[PDB]
């Protein structure tokens, strides 16, 4: 007889070498996920790191914010941008347009400072005013800056003038990335502290 | 000898080049986009610098034609002095933008390539094959004129496997000269392995016999993949190294049954004659 | 101050040292370099031929011969080209990195219609790799024959050859030691020459003695042509190209005989200059995705010389199908010629490369039949692709093709889909299931299917992974009706159906929820079933009951962080089936009736079955099945 | 006769560009190269100091130091080695392929004690890839100081050098490129040192000025910092396995793999001969999530040869399975590239991959000694070790030692196949496994009851990468694997037993033939055998074909040939189990007369739950949840 002739074995290969993974997004402070100083202070270090990598390469991101900051299982943090998903996060020079170009390192550190703010306190800076109508004023004034009064309790004291000078309009003594890494180096060294 | 224009390229979806936390499907963009801002701001000096450079030379041009005038023209001597201040800060001008437009050229120099500027597109021609497909399975017409043509042409290497014993060096021979791997191969191994018996050389006949069950299954194996047994073949000593026990026996067990079918035809053959 | 100006020296003996032993790090790519050096004689000889022909008055034939000898351990390598007379003999030969061919084409600069190969000067050298001592015999038409011979020592004896004379050109032989006698095999020059300088463009001969003459004579040389026997086809412009040539060309490169289902051709001009081609196989290899076959599809070539093989800089993973030669004019190479001093010029081409390999695509997409066989062969590359290149997403969403409601069982693409759709709704409906029949009837589809609305089928566990990224078309965010959550066109009728039927079905819904609290979290009502009564949908986070399965059934798989992306299950009960009306009729009679119970976790339980989900016990299932059986047929 | 010798030459301007181009792939190792050379000067300084101790009074550390200037756009690099006199300058600065260092080692006078990384003489004119001009200052113990200068025209200058003097060793001076400026910046020369010259014995310290200076009772940002951040690790594995403890391995792999806590075991040994080498391995606590991820371009082993990188790995250094390892691998004697960028005999890869193989394997064995840390080891890697069991054809009866399963009397805790031989009746000559999808799962099923109420222990084995690891093992100590999913299933028999089944076969033939046509094609042939107690129908596959779990293993990958799965189907077999009421109350029924709906009915019910039950997946769930469906409304009476 020619029988069936078994064989087998013929691509009982293990094809696996892909991969599938993610967490969710970093809007928590909505989604109301209060973590721990261990959790925030690791993710501001490891966005410093990763926003400081573009600003190496001179790409300029400005429009970076809670929905532009992505979070992932691997307890890493994908700050690339989304694309498109606004008000509130901009700085007055993008508001008044004197070059049509706020596009600077300055202003990148401003929204990386005021960012560090919003997850800080676990919510949206200025929350107590509502109408975009009045939000662009004082914005286009740029003369207050956000109180620090509601601060996350039992953590290193040392963000909080890392935030407090980062939010300050003088973008010529606003604080770089070379010195924000030995920022994020205390604060991590002051992390049991 | 000299590799110095090749020594900056920016690709902007460089898969080698990131970092792990940040999105590389997003990083691809910012470095696009960045490089096209780049190139549309380096156009627009270049445009900006030409339509400066003709202006001014019309410019001078205009200046000497009124130099030649005045000069042409009498009483207007205090005019044409004060002309040639004129024209002096007209030649500062002039080349002041011609200063211009080598510090551009030396940009461009310093401008690191890109996809866009390393190469401009030539030509591109897509040709689709439309060709008729499927094949005829029958024992008159080509393929019976194919299985007497390849008989009489490769006489010598369907021998030599026949009197092969040797897995490997039966694949890497075969691999060397694959266009023996084919039905008709096939069938011509059975009909002379049948007249060898018929000839009563056991020995031969199953030396024979194994070579000819070889292909048995690689046929088998080829309908069952829907490939050609030419792409499929060399795999098959791999599986026979590989073989479980099972297989082991149901090759053996194909052999006998084989080698006692044609001592059946021999025999048959032999009574007939 | 004191100033002393001094020139750069060389160690002759040390660098000869490093050229023979520490320069290459492959030892058959002698044969390719000695294989280059003929055919830059040939093109030095031919190209003298056109300004006069009587140069060629020492033979007219243009041809390198390989003739192995195992009687002496010599391989002697003989080419007609213009041959190098006492002067070239000392200085290109004598003088370690200085190359005749590079002062030769750089003294012309206006018959620049030829590309000879070398530029470095140190090629030649390469020969000691295998052979001990070399003897170069030439002749030139100017000079007579001289007999160059060294042994690497560093020195070299020139003298005029008492030999057989030739005509014209040169005569390498390579007195091989020892350790190389396996390069006098046929197979192995043979697998050289094909793999390296198998696109030269001059005829190579092999001659060996293996022909048996009629009977015990075999002592007749084996003329064997067949080393360049295929020619450049991308060459010669498309225009006077058939398809009938370019079949050849594949068939002759897969060393398989199988025709091409299409085949583009293209160039691009600048300071990148290559002239690539680029073919679509047939039918797909029976190993396109087994790792150890690697990525041996397209191959380098710079001036018709091999350089490297199928590189993930050269082009994507998924696009490894795809296989073409691509050659070049100008590129910077490493020293022994087969890697390339800037790796990005390699991201470049592949960039090039996708491009027109996209462009092949949507040019297939025009012929339905052709189209319909691509995809049938390469539907999982297309995919994969769709997953791995964010740039290139876009181009091949629209080369997707997939079952759907009203096509019966043809693949149509999404653009016929978005225009089919009906203008009330703003969303893409997809199931992802397992097989053809699993969703073509199942509880997700029933409400969709009765109010006429168009769903995607995708049957196989790729589209799984696809459309985690194509998470939108044509501004259309796409959904799938297996999620919580499904957005439909609404009517006031249907609207006042839904809010009574909350009020009506809470009592039997929270029932659940106390019955079933840890294996569901959500039990509602909405509109997704007709003729089922109860389905487990996901929800909008998470993983659908096929993704998660997918994710179980993968070979490598970390189960730590498997726990963390755990589907949460929604139970879905259809007011309208009698089943849950007479079930919440039983309950409001008494909440603690035994047969309540454990006839809503049968519900769950076959419900989770036709939701796609694996029971964590199925036992229990089979145990309960048999024991209402028993009751059934009252056989206690 | 008419013999004529002459003598090799060589055209400089040629071979310069050919040592500037077509050698270095990347632009970044002359600063290896210049380490590398400045490493050399100090190891012959150091040797020279063994015999004589006197020729140290001008400086007497020995340091590298890397000070850019990108004010001036120069990166020098001084160093306190030997130095070179007027002839060294001129002979090796000036020669190609001339190597001082080569010819030092020639002067060894029976004191082979150090390893000089220098062969060939060309590595110096790397600088020449970033800078335009080198100016080389260099100063002897026994000469004056020269200023060696040039820029790769072909002609070098050698000055007096009336400078700033330096008490020993060179200072080689780098005027970069007007483009390759971004080798000043602090980031690239770290990445640079820590990519290739992190482990050199020498301490090189970099020089940069960024400090913020102190402003207390202004702005200060220009004070030169020294770094040595760069080199602290310092090779362990040069010392001997005996002399280390293991606080120090935790620290050099805390240092090396940058992991938060420290490693779990550690291998140290070295081979010595023809092929010398001494390797270190160690093995992560945790696996990394995409350990398996293979499109990360694997990095997991460094070989070093002579202190310093050479290549990442390859698929021929380690094997696939092998991934996690994590270490270095220092050799004395390979040849490199002219590059030295990789191996020129690459085949010798195969000996030391054999070797780190052999080695790594023996640890593993000697590591399966102490519970706790086997265990943590085991939960990690699990995947690996089966997945060598699959891929290797040479370790596999040594690797197969080293696997741990749940059986039926383990309890929670995996024990190893060789406890279960152990633990096996001399009655039973086979290993009993189940492969399906979970612990519970596989606790009670159909085809487990018989066996474990009678003395056989079952082996549990639930990963998907189970089946693939037990597709390629097939015996065990003489004891061969046999799946209880798999028909044919062999038990030690009595004859009571045996009648017992001959009357059985008599009695229910025509409900095998029976149901056999009713399942004309969903299955192929219906039997009844000693796999069930409580449970009436199970379904079991082929002897060669997938069984089950590999069906759905194979269904579910995603890059897969969807034409081979057809013919390489699961041979369905319904078994019965001849004791349960259920089978013999239909058997009057058929026996009454073979046409009934009824028993189509419960025979198609059992055969879909007998389907659900042996782990296979319905073809069409719908049709079993309407039929389930309707008969719950025949029950309830509606
Ligand atoms: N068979 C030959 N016929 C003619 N000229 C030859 C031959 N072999 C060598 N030469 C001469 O020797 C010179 C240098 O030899 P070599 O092969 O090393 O250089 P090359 O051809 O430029 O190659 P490469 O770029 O690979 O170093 C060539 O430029 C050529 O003029
Ligand atoms: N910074 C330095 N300090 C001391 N000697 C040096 C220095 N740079 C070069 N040399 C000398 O130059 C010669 C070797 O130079 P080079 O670096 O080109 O060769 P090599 O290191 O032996 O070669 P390769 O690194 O390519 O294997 C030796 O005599 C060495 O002492």
């Amino acid at each position: 007889l020619l029988f069936m002739g078994y064989m087998t074995k013929d691509n009982l290969a293990v094809i696996t070498q892909w991969c599938e993974g993610s967490s969710l997004y970093k809007h928590l402070h909505v989604q109301e996920t209060k973590f721990q100083m261990f959790q925030l202070i690791d993710i501001a270090r490891q966005t410093a790191q990763g926003m400081d990598y573009l600003h190496a390469k001179n790409i300029i991101h400005r429009d970076m914010k809670s929905n532009n900051i992505f979070l992932h299982e691997g307890l890493t943090v994908k700050i690339g941008d989304f694309g498109l998903a606004s008000v509130l996060w901009m700085a007055p020079e993008v508001i008044r347009m004197q070059d049509n170009n706020p596009f600077s390192f300055q202003s990148d550190v401003y929204s990386y400072g005021i960012v560090l703010y919003e997850l800080m306190t676990g919510e949206l800076p200025y929350s107590h005013i509502n109408n975009r109508d009045q939000i662009i004023f004082m914005v286009g004034r740029g003369y207050a800056s956000p109180d620090l009064s509601k601060l996350y309790k039992n953590c290193p004291k040392a963000m909080k003038r890392l935030v407090a000078d980062c939010v300050k309009k003088v973008k010529e003594e606003r604080p770089l990335f070379p010195q924000i890494l030995s920022s994020i180096e205390l604060l991590q060294h002051s992390l049991p502290k | 000898v000299d590799y110095s224009v090749w020594d900056h390229i920016e690709v902007s979806d460089d898969e080698d080049e990131t970092h792990p936390n940040i999105d590389t499907a997003s990083l691809f963009r910012w470095r696009h986009q960045a490089r096209v801002e780049r190139m549309e701001q380096f156009q627009k000096e270049k445009e900006e610098l030409d339509r400066g450079c003709r202006e001014c030379k019309r410019k001078v041009a205009e200046c000497q034609r009124k130099l030649k005038e005045l000069e042409v023209a009498e009483g207007g001597k205090a005019e044409l002095e004060r002309l040639q201040a004129e024209a002096q800060q007209l030649r500062k001008e002039e080349r002041s933008w011609e200063q211009k437009l080598e510090e551009m050229r030396k940009k461009e120099k310093s401008m690191p390539w890109n996809v866009d500027t390393l190469s401009k597109d030539g030509f591109s021609k897509s040709m689709v094959n439309t060709k008729p497909e499927k094949t005829e399975e029958d024992s008159e017409e080509v393929r019976e004129q194919k299985h007497k043509t390849f008989v009489e042409k490769y006489e010598k290497q369907i021998k030599h496997f026949g009197m092969l014993r040797r897995w490997d060096d039966s694949q890497k021979y075969l691999s060397d000269n694959v266009h023996l791997v084919c039905e008709e191969t096939a069938n011509y191994l059975v009909i002379w392995c049948i007249d060898l018996e018929v000839e009563e050389k056991c020995a031969l006949m199953e030396q024979v016999a194994h070579q000819t069950i070889v292909m048995q299954f690689i046929l088998e194996l080829a309908k069952s993949l829907k490939v050609d047994p030419r792409a499929c073949f060399r795999q098959f000593f791999t599986k026979i190294k590989t073989a479980d026990r099972q297989y082991m026996e149901g090759f053996n067990d194909e052999l006998e049954a084989f080698k006692e079918r044609v001592r059946g035809r021999a025999k048959l053959r032999i009574e007939k004659a | 101050e004191e100033v002393e100006t001094f020139a750069f020296q060389a160690e002759i003996a040390q660098l000869m040292s490093l050229i023979i032993n520490t320069f290459y790090s492959n030892k058959e790519i002698f044969l390719r370099e000695l294989i280059s050096n003929a055919s830059d004689a040939l093109d030095k000889i031919r190209y003298e031929s056109l300004t006069d022909p009587s140069k060629l008055d020492s033979g007219k034939e243009l041809k390198i011969d390989i003739i192995p000898n195992p009687q002496e351990r010599t391989l002697t390598l003989v080419d007609t080209g213009i041959g190098m007379t006492k002067a070239d003999l000392i200085n290109n030969l004598g003088t370690i990195a200085k190359s005749g061919t590079k002062a030769f084409m750089e003294a012309l600069q206006a018959g620049a219609d030829i590309s000879m190969i070398g530029q470095f000067g140190v090629g030649f050298y390469s020969a000691y790799l295998v052979a001990e001592k070399v003897v170069v015999i030439t002749k030139h038409n100017d000079d007579e024959q001289y007999a160059w011979e060294s042994s690497a020592g560093g020195s070299f004896t020139v003298r005029a050859d008492h030999g057989e004379p030739i005509g014209r050109g040169t005569k390498v032989i390579l007195h091989l030691k020892e350790d190389q006698t396996e390069y006098l095999e046929e197979r192995r020059v043979k697998e050289v020459v094909k793999k390296h300088s198998q696109f030269i463009g001059y005829p190579i001969t092999l001659y060996l003695e293996k022909e048996r003459e009629k009977k015990k004579i075999k002592e007749k040389y084996i003329d064997q042509e067949e080393l360049n026997k295929t020619k450049p086809i991308w060459t010669r412009n498309p225009d006077d190209i058939t398809q009938e040539e370019y079949g050849e060309f594949y068939k002759s490169l897969t060393n398989d005989w199988e025709d091409h289902l299409a085949v583009k051709h293209f160039s691009v001009e600048g300071q990148l200059e290559f002239r690539a081609l680029l073919f679509i196989p047939r039918r797909a290899p029976f190993d396109l995705f087994e790792n150890k076959k690697k990525k041996n599809n397209i191959k380098l070539y710079v001036r018709r010389v091999f350089i490297m093989d199928s590189c993930d800089e050269l082009i994507p993973e998924y696009l490894n199908f795809i296989r073409g030669v691509v050659d070049s004019e100008d590129l910077p190479l490493n020293i022994s010629r087969e890697m390339l001093q800037q790796s990005k010029i390699l991201k470049v081409i592949r960039k090039n490369i996708v491009k027109k390999c996209l462009e092949l695509f949507s040019e297939l997409a025009e012929d339905k039949e052709n189209y319909k066989k691509f995809y049938e062969a390469f539907s999982k590359n297309l995919k994969l692709g769709i997953h791995e290149d964010s740039t290139n997403r876009r181009r091949l969403s629209e080369l997707l093709r997939y079952h759907t409601s009203q096509s019966g069982d043809e693949m149509t693409s999404l653009s016929e889909y978005v225009s089919r759709m009906k203008e009330t709704q703003k969303s893409i409906y997809y199931i992802t299931g397992e097989s053809k029949e699993q969703v073509a009837n199942s509880a997700f589809v029933e409400r969709v299917r009765k109010r006429g609305f168009e769903v995607v089928y995708m049957t196989e566990p790729i589209d799984e992974y696809c459309v985690q990224q194509l998470k939108e078309f044509d501004g259309k965010s796409l959904v799938s009706v297996t999620k919580e959550g499904l957005e439909l066109p609404e009517d006031e009728e249907e609207k006042k159906k839904m809010e009574e039927s909350k009020a009506k079905f809470e009592n039997l819904c929270k029932l659940m929820k106390e019955i079933l609290d840890k294996k569901v979290e959500k039990v509602t009502i909405s509109n997704r079933l007709v003729s089922s009564p109860c389905c487990i949908v996901t929800s909008t986070y998470g993983w659908t009951a096929n993704m998660e399965r997918i994710m179980k059934a993968q070979a490598l798989r970390d189960n730590s962080t498997m726990g963390y992306m755990m589907a949460k299950k929604h139970l879905e009960i259809n007011p309208d089936h009698p089943i849950v009306e007479t079930l919440r009729q039983k309950a409001e009679a008494d909440k603690n009736d035994k047969a309540v119970k454990d006839l809503v976790v049968l519900l769950f339980e076959t419900a989770l079955l036709s939701s796609g989900f694996s029971l964590e016990d199925p036992q229990t299932h089979s145990n309960r099945i048999y024991r209402m059986i028993k009751l059934g047929l009252g056989i206690d």
